[PDB]
């Protein structure tokens, strides 16, 4: 009575994982020839937001779950790898150094942190060396016990110079999905992480990502819309995260107020590194700005969310990150050729029941990005000072009777990016569909 | 509506969006090789035989070209005898689908079978 | 002083390896094969 009837272009999917590639916003950049995000050989979006809603459908994400996390994880490692290969190794820069401090008579925080230093450095030639006198940081040199210091790489990695045309100013990418495939979009506000989105729609190539590297807070990302959202795995669990996305944003000004000088030798045939030779005027700490007041009715916003399902009846105590590395401890965040270390014990030191302020903020030169010990890069230092405005977006967050004590944690870069990728995951489309009817 | 326009409709109202659902499917000549122009090769790649080994699955099934055409198998009943001309417009593609999957193999062989291992020979058969 | 026939095999060594540092040098103690070394003419 009924014979098998084929359907071609059936509106139905799966989820898979797939390869997924880089959508530039076409600019015309031209003056650092290509930066650290390979904008150039990428293409240009379709400036079409082509955003179709589905009608009446629920489906069930997992923000824990998402492979693109795992894609863009690989990538940014990689593209980092890939543009810092080509530049100069500063492999005869492990010599003992002979190094004094710079301001002897100071008072201030910034006493005895700033270090001038001597070298033999090799010149072009292969029998001629040269003394070379420099500056230092505490956090860049180890004492071996005019005492001599050692820089920190030569315990573990090499060093590269990191290429002094390039920058790093985090441009917006978008991910086109490839065709036979989709990217499902949640768009449901007070979205828990795990949960069928009622009001789902879909695209083929997502919003801007500022691919930012972040600890301990997110700056310059996504705002959230209606309040403020908590979300995490298991909030029961001591051992996940916390993430916290905010309604509104926080101006912070950071600035590194120092007119300084750089100086630039060849040391090879080709292999002429810069070096941060001069600071003019008189040294002056990097700190960080931020409206208290509003602060506080920013924080006075998150307890009342944190009270709704966990701590009615109980104190909610904030404390000061626990230590290890200066990456899991204090905030650390790149502006422009400079990495910031601000101290945020100022943020923490709180208590709940039922005119600004000012961070003191330190930087380095070698930086080991990602936790990979082997690798560790040279930034070069930069003229003049430095003017960095940003918001802020999200605060990363964990757990340690009715006392609750909540430390700021962070560590792992991909949790930077769950913030941006729990709106979405990939299917694949399947055009097929066989169902009875009355024809043979 | 558009491309997945009508996702969660009535199937006979989703019988007529066929065409926006294949115009959809699938750049820049002259690529290098460095990080993104390896998945944009990639993406080229992919594209192609997921397109394309369904293709070839309607010239096994005989069913060339767009054609919502019908076989010469008789439906079995014991796959979830449900009410085939109330729910054949009731519910949904998708949630009628997985109902489907745990047969669907057992079809698609029967498929290349029926009229196409048979009914392609008897037209030869008949060519005198 | 061996008799047997792994005499003369085993070859007790000396060098004077670069280390990670550019300016120090370090005295190592270490032990090769007959097939790994070749005399120039404790040679
Ligand atoms: C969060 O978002 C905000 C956006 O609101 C970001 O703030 C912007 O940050 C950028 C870069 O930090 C900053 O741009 C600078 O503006 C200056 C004033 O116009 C420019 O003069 C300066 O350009 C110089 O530096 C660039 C990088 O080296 C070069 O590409 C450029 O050619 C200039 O370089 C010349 O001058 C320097 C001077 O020392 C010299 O050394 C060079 O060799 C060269 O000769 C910057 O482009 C914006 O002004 C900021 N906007 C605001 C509103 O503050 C913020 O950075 C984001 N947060 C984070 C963490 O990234
Ligand atoms: C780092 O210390 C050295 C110590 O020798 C300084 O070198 C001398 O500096 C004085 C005044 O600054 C000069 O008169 C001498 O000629 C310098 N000696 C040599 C050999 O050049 C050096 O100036 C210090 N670095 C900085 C940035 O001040
Ligand atoms: C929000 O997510 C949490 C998990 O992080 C959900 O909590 C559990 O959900 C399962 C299935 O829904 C229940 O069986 C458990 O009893 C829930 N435990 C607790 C402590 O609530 C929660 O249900 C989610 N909420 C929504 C609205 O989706
Ligand atoms: C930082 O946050 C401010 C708000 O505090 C943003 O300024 C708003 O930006 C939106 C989008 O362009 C505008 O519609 C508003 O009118 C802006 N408000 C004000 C007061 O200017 C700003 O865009 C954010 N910048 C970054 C880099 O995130
Ligand atoms: C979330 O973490 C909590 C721990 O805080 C888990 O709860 C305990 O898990 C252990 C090991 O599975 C059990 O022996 C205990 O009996 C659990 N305690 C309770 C009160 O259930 C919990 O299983 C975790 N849940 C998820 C979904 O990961
Ligand atoms: C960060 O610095 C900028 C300028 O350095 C501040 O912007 C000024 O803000 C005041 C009051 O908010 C305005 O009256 C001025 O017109 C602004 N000037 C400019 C050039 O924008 C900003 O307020 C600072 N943020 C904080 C939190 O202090
Ligand atoms: C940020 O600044 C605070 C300023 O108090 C530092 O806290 C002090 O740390 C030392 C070292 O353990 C203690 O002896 C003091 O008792 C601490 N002060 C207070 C008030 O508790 C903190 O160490 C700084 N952050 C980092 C990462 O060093
Ligand atoms: C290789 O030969 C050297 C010859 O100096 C040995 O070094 C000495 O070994 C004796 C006993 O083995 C020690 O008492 C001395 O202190 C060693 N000298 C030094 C400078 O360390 C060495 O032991 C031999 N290698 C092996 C594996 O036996
Ligand atoms: C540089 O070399 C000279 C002579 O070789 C030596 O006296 C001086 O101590 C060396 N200085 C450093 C910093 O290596
Ligand atoms: C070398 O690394 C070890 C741990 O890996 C550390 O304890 C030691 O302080 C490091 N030495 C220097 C000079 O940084
Ligand atoms: C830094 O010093 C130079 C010296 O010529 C001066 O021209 C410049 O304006 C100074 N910049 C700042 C920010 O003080
Ligand atoms: C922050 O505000 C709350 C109430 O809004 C108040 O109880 C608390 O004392 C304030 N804290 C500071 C440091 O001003
Ligand atoms: C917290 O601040 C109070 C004063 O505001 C100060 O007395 C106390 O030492 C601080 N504690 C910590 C842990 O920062
Ligand atoms: C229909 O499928 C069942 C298994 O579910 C099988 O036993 C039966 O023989 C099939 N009917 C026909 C006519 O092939
Ligand atoms: C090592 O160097 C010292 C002094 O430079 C020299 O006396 C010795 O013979 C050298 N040994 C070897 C094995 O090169």
């Amino acid at each position: 009575n009924l014979w098998v009837t084929v359907y071609y272009g059936v509106p139905v999917w799966k989820d898979a994982e797939t390869t997924l590639f880089c959508a530039s916003d076409a600019k015309a950049y031209e003056t650092e020839k290509h930066n650290v995000w390979a904008t150039h050989e990428c293409v240009p979006t379709d400036p079409n937001p082509q955003e179709i809603h589905l009608e009446n459908v629920t489906e069930e994400f997992n923000m824990w779950k998402n492979n693109m996390v795992e894609q863009m994880h690989t990538d940014i490692i990689e593209l980092w790898d890939q543009s810092l290969k080509p530049c100069v190794k500063l492999t005869p820069l492990c010599v003992t150094l002979q190094c004094t401090n710079y301001a002897p008579k100071l008072r201030s925080m910034m006493r005895g942190e700033i270090k001038n230093c001597s070298f033999n450095m090799t010149t072009e030639l292969r029998d001629k060396k040269q003394k070379v006198y420099s500056l230092f940081y505490r956090l860049d040199v180890v004492q071996i016990n005019n005492k001599e210091y050692r820089l920190i790489n030569c315990n573990t990695s090499a060093i590269t110079q990191a290429c002094p045309k390039v920058s790093f100013e985090p441009i917006p990418i978008h991910y086109c999905a490839p065709a036979g495939f989709a990217i499902l979009k949640c768009k449901d506000k007070k979205f828990n992480g795990t949960g069928p989105c009622p009001s789902v729609s879909t695209v083929q190539c997502t919003h801007g990502i500022k691919p930012v590297v972040s600890t301990q807070l997110l700056l310059n990302g996504s705002l959230a819309e209606e309040e403020v959202i908590i979300r995490s795995e298991n909030i029961t669990n001591n051992a996940k995260n916390i993430l916290v996305q905010l309604n509104t944003p926080v101006q912070i000004n950071c600035t590194r107020p120092n007119n300084n000088t750089v100086k630039s030798i060849r040391i090879g045939p080709g292999q002429a590194f810069y070096y941060f030779g001069d600071v003019l005027g008189d040294v002056r700490m990097a700190h960080c700005n931020i409206s208290k007041a509003t602060w506080n009715e920013t924080l006075g916003k998150v307890v009342k969310q944190l009270r709704k399902h966990f701590g009615n009846n109980t104190i909610i105590r904030f404390a000061q990150s626990s230590g290890g590395d200066l990456e899991v401890t204090t905030h650390s965040f790149n502006c422009g050729g400079e990495f910031f270390y601000c101290n945020t014990s100022g943020l923490f030191n709180s208590t709940w029941i039922s005119d600004s302020l000012i961070l003191p903020c330190r930087i380095k030169q070698i930086i080991n990005m990602w936790q990979r010990i082997g690798q560790a890069m040279y930034a070069p230092p930069i003229q003049g000072v430095i003017r960095c405005v940003s918001n802020i977006t999200g605060l990363i967050l964990t757990r340690d009777s009715t006392t609750e004590t909540f430390r700021p944690g962070g560590g792992d870069m991909r949790d930077n990016w769950r913030s941006e990728l729990y709106k979405y995951k990939v299917v694949k489309i399947e055009p097929l569909g066989v169902a009875p009817t009355r024809c043979k | 509506l558009g491309f997945l326009g009508a996702a969660g409709s009535t199937m006979g109202a989703a019988s007529m969006t066929l065409t926006v659902q294949a115009r959809n499917l699938l750049q820049q000549h002259l690529l290098k090789l460095t990080v993104w122009g390896i998945k944009q090769l990639q993406a080229r790649v992919l594209a192609v035989e997921h397109y394309l080994r369904d293709q070839q699955l309607l010239g096994i099934w005989g069913c060339s070209g767009k054609l919502i055409c019908c076989t010469n198998v008789p439906w079995n009943s014991s796959w979830s005898n449900r009410n085939l001309s109330e729910i054949w417009d009731n519910m949904t593609w998708l949630q009628w689908d997985k109902e489907i999957s745990n047969y669907t193999q057992i079809i698609y062989g029967l498929l290349e079978e029926s009229q196409n291992q048979q009914e392609k020979n008897e037209q030869d058969l008949l060519a005198l």
